[PDB]
């Protein structure tokens, strides 16, 4: 438990260490000059991080819910069954190739119900 | 079904990214290593347990060494540009025979500069053999260095006891050690952990010995990606540390020269105790205890007393001899016994001044301590061993930079974070 | 389309480029140094403009619902009609001499119902 | 009033200063390299704590509703006269050497309804 | 009229290839009229 | 632009003036221009 | 000035007061001296 | 330093082969070398 505290735990009942993993995140001469490539780095890394969870609406929840469906072109994977055994790093290696697609549909969709709010009233 | 998705933020996923390193002193007025600018505080570093993890380590590939190795060239050629500059010294030298003080002294004039710019007054200072070399019959005497590169003075008050640091990266980074000791990391580690910084490493320079290194579980390993490999070769964790001594009880006194104006330039002022050459103290069965291990195991990876070692053919001073660094000296100790397939043996070794260590790795001027007025008597542990190959023989080699740092940093990679993931769940709450 | 697309485009029905808008702001020797007053000027860019939405309690979600009605001081524009062809760079010349009050005036009122939320439970 | 401004006012009722503190505490050779370690330092010094507010789900609301209740070890105060003649640098003090196991504590149950969320749909 | 050849300046050599580009600055800031008063 | 110079009121603070390192820090300042400003001018020597 | 130069023959060895100890550096001329007022103030927060 | 500087004893024009007096790399014996300008 701590910094990546229970990496090898389970698959979706882990949620523990979501927290843990976000403070550490950015909280924490020859050496001066790489302190300042070391720093902003650090800086930049949480904000990048950050900017996709802002603009989907989903900023400081640690869940974002969304209204696109899933696609049959990412995989089948069943539910409780593929949720309890498998590794999470072979999940992502599965998606990344394709995972970039997402967050340019997410937005496009997050602006719908946006407008819809002011008509909606 | 009508399955939704969700991104959950702040998951455990890795990725391999290159970057840089932090330094931190865990600590005394200037040091070669700075250790002053770095961080101290390291309060009490979590070093958590991961588990069921199959990641693989690739040591060969890692640039860690390489990032570290670009690192050390930088403390050094950078620590002494603010200081005294040997030049203009290395004129032509009048120099004879030694009026007594022997064997490598030389007591030597100079004829250069007063320090009120024009007078030139003709002092005089020691030298050694080895430091001077020929361009008259036997007075065309210059320094080693002045026909190639430029030569600066180590700066007095700067120290060289390699005061241990820890390297790690900057938040949003990790780093991954698998804490077993039976890894010739190239393939996967399952007991893998996380700690917030590297634990103690002494950045030391040596050649064919590795000196105050880690401490062996009572095993030897040997680590090297092909063991026929016709590039590099062996590299040796050894047994629990074996106390080697090596000392110069050779009282010198510091004389002033004022090369220049504000420069004061030193050199050895004279002998005053005994005429007794530096040498190295190992025990005599110590030698033959490693020997038994690394022999037995490497019946294993080699076919089974055909054992023999023997000394390096040459062409690089640097390699054939063993290098040590004490006390701010550089000695350089005829290694011919430690590889002669063999109370208290005796080692000898000579020293010299003036080292371009610095010149031919990333290019500045070569660099030379001043004389250390006080007896050294200095003491250290030997816990590595680099061996070369060519019945199978084994000589000393090395050469590369890129061999000292890398018994230390085997369990060490740098890794990236990816908090991203998408999961799918029930959604449709808002509009 | 992309990098300020559609800028040309419809006054109020070019919503469609205000998320792309938003992804690139950040995400994106002698050199060195120009480098290193070249990107933390870019982050304090968008922690700027994002100061300003965060306090006014409207924080990642590209409007920014207030209390306080408009003022005669401003200009008399009408509804569907100024809407539809008006350069939205000269929009803002017509207001720039006199926006900073709005900045000021909204905090005012979003601090007034951050308290009555309390209260009112 | 202004920056810091009404300091020294009431403890409770004083809030009318909280979005001033707020919008300055970023916006606001031999100096260029101090302004490099001069600039870095106020961002971060932002994010940190702006790092507390969002993991704890009270991001850009200047309150922080929460689950974990009072404990008998901090102190006992009373409601209403405690919270109308007291120095508000003498309050700090007093939980000063105890304030560190808040910040775990209130993410320990940040998590839960996190969590609870989706089950309670 | 008569030409010659002249220049002189440094700040000629390097006119001809930068006269249709231009350094701009985003204003992403705007305030529109809406139905509002959701909230509290 | 024209500070603000906020008042504060019924403030008791201790302030200590030997202790303050805002001297310090601009002691350490003023050789750093000093020392720093002459490094790009002719030197003396040889002139002496 | 005779505070610049100071004695090491019999009367004419002076040299500067200051070339035995340190270098010694010319300011530029174009570089002032009078002190222009400053102001001295922490970033935000 | 002022060159002892002569014609060109065949190249020609602007070619004005030409001695130094230089410091040499001893720091001392100053050698009269040569080269074209
Ligand atoms: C593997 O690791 C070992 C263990 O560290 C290491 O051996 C150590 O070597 C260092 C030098 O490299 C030794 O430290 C030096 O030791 C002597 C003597 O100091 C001892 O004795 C005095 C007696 O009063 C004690 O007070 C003291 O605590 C020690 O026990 C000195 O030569 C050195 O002091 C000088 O250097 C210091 C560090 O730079 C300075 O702070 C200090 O002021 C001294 O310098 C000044 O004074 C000098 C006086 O003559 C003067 O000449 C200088 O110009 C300057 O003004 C230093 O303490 C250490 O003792 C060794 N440890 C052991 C256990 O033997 C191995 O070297 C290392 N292996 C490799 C390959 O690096
Ligand atoms: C390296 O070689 C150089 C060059 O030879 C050598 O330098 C010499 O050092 C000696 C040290 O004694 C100097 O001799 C001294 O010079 C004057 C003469 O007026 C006096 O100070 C001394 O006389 C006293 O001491 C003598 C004993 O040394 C007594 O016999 C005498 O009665 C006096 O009490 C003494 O003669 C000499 O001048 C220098 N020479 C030069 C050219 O600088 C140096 O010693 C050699 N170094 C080593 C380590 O061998
Ligand atoms: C971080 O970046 C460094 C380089 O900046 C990476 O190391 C270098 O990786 C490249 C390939 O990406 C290697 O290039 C290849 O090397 C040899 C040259 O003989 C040959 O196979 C190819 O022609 C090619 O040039 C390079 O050797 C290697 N090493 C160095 C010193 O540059 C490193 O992989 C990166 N680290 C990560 C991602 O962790
Ligand atoms: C430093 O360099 C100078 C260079 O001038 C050396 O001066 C030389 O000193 C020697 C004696 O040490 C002189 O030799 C003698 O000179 C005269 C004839 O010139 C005569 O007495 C003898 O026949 C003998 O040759 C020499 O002339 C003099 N000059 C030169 C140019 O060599 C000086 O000795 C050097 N000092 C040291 C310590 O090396
Ligand atoms: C600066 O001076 C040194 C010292 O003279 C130069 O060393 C030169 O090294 C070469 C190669 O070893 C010598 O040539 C031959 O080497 C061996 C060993 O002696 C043998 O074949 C011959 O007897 C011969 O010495 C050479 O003699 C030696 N000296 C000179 C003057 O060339 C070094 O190369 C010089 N560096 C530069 C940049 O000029
Ligand atoms: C995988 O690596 C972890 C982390 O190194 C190992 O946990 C470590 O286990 C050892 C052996 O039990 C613990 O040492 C013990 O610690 C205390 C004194 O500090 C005391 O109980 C004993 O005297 C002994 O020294 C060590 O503390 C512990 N490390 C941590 C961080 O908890 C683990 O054993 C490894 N697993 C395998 C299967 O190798
Ligand atoms: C580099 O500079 C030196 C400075 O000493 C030049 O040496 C000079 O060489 C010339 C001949 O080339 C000498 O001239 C002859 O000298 C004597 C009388 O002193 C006599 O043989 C003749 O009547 C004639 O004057 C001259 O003395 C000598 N010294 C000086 C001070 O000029 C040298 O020539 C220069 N080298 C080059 C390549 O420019
Ligand atoms: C999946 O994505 C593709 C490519 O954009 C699209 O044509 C399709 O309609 C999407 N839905 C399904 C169910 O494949
Ligand atoms: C979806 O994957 C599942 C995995 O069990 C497989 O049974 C099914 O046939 C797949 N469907 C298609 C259309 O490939
Ligand atoms: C996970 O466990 C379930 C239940 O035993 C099993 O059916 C499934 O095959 C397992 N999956 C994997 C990838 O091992
Ligand atoms: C790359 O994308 C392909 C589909 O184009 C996929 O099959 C593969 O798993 C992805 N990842 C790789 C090759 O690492
Ligand atoms: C994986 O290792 C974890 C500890 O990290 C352990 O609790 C779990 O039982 C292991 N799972 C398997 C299938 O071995
Ligand atoms: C004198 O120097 C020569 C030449 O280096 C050397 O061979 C000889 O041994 C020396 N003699 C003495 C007595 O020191
Ligand atoms: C740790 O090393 C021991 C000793 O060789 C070995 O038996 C064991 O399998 C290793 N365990 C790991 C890598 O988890
Ligand atoms: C090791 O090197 C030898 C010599 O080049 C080669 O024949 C052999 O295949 C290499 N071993 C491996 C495992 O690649
Ligand atoms: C040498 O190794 C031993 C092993 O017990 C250790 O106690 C000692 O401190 C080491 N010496 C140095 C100088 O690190
Ligand atoms: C070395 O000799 C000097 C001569 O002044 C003396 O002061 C010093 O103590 C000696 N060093 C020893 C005995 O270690
Ligand atoms: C080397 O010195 C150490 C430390 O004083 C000592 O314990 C050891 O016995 C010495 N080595 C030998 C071979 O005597
Ligand atoms: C070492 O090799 C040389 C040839 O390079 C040979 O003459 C000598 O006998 C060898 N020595 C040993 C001890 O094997
Ligand atoms: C080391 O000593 C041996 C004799 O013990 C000798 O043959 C050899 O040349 C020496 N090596 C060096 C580099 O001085
Ligand atoms: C090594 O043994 C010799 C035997 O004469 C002894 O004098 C010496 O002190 C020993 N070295 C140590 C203990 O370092
Ligand atoms: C507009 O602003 C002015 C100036 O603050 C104020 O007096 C007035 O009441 C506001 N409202 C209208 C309708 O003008
Ligand atoms: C407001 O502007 C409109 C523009 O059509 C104009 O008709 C109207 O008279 C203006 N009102 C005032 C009070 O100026
Ligand atoms: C915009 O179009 C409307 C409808 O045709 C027209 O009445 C109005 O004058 C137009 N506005 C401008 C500024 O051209
Ligand atoms: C500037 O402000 C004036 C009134 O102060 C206004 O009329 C004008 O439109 C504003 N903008 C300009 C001149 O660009
Ligand atoms: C207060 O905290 C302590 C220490 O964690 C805990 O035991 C206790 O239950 C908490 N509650 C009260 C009312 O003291
Ligand atoms: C809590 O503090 C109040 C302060 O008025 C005091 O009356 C009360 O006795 C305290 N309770 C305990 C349990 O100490
Ligand atoms: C605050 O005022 C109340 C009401 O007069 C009084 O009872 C209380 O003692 C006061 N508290 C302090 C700390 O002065
Ligand atoms: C420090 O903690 C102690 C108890 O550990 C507490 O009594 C005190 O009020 C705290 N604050 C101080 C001394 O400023
Ligand atoms: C606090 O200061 C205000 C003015 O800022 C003053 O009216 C009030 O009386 C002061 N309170 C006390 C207790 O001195």
């Amino acid at each position: 438990l701590g910094f990546l505290g229970a990496a090898g735990s389970t698959m979706g009942a882990a949620s523990l260490t979501l927290t843990v993993q976000a403070r550490l995140l950015l909280s924490g001469t020859v050496w001066g000059i790489k302190q300042l490539q070391a720093r902003v780095l650090a800086i930049e890394r949480y904000l990048k991080d950050q900017q996709l969870l802002g603009i989907w609406g989903c900023s400081g929840k640690l869940i974002c819910t969304t209204t696109v469906p899933w696609n049959t072109s990412w995989s089948n994977k069943s539910y409780d069954y593929i949720w309890n055994n498998m590794t999470w790093m072979q999940w992502e290696r599965e998606i990344d190739n394709y995972t970039g697609f997402i967050y340019t549909l997410i937005e496009e969709s997050q602006n719908q119900q946006e407008k819809n709010e002011l008509e909606l009233l | 079904e009508q399955l939704w998705v969700t991104v959950y933020y702040g998951v455990p996923v890795w990725r391999e990214a290159n970057t840089t390193l932090f330094c931190a002193s865990d600590a005394e007025v200037h040091n070669v290593w700075a250790t002053h600018a770095c961080v101290p505080t390291d309060p009490n570093p979590q070093e958590v347990v991961m588990g069921n993890v199959t990641e693989d380590f690739n040591m060969w590939k890692n640039n860690m060494v390489e990032q570290m190795h670009e690192d050390i060239i930088s403390l050094w050629c950078q620590s002494l540009k603010p200081c005294v500059k040997l030049t203009p010294l290395c004129v032509t030298l009048h120099c004879t025979n030694v009026t007594t003080m022997r064997e490598e002294m030389k007591n030597c004039s100079f004829n250069t500069t007063t320090v009120i710019r024009d007078k030139i007054q003709k002092e005089y200072a020691l030298f050694y053999k080895l430091d001077i070399v020929p361009i008259n019959t036997n007075t065309s005497y210059r320094l080693i260095n002045c026909n190639t590169s430029v030569i600066t003075q180590a700066c007095p008050k700067v120290s060289f006891e390699p005061i241990p640091i820890h390297y790690c990266a900057p938040a949003g980074f990790a780093i991954l050690k698998c804490n077993n000791k039976t890894f010739n990391g190239k393939g996967p580690c399952r007991n893998v952990s996380t700690v917030q910084c590297t634990h103690g490493i002494k950045p030391v320079v040596s050649t064919q010995l590795l000196l105050n290194g880690s401490l062996a579980e009572e095993d030897i390993i040997i680590r090297s990606e092909n063991f026929t490999n016709n590039g590099k070769n062996i590299i040796v964790q050894l047994k629990e540390p074996v106390k080697i001594n090596c000392t110069r009880p050779g009282n010198n006194t510091r004389r002033s020269i004022n090369i220049g104006p504000g420069r004061a330039f030193y050199a050895t002022g004279a002998i005053i105790g005994d005429i007794r050459k530096a040498h190295c103290n190992i025990s005599t069965e110590q030698w033959n205890n490693t020997l038994t291990q690394i022999v037995d195991k490497l019946r294993e990876q080699f076919g089974n007393k055909t054992i023999i070692f023997n000394q390096s053919s040459g062409g690089d001073p640097e390699v054939v001899m063993h290098t040590f660094n004490c006390g701010g000296e550089f000695f350089y100790c005829n290694s011919t016994q430690l590889f002669n397939s063999t109370d208290n043996i005796t080692l000898p070794c000579r020293i010299k001044q003036v080292i371009n260590m610095w010149q031919e790795v990333g290019g500045c001027g070569a660099m030379y301590a001043p004389p250390i007025r006080g007896q050294i008597d200095c003491s250290s542990n030997i816990t590595g061993l680099i061996l070369t190959r060519d019945n199978e023989t084994f000589r000393p080699g090395g050469g590369n930079m890129k061999d000292n740092w890398r018994s230390e940093l085997y369990k060490y990679k740098v890794v990236k974070i990816e908090p991203l993931g998408i999961a799918p769940t029930r959604a449709k709450r808002r509009v």
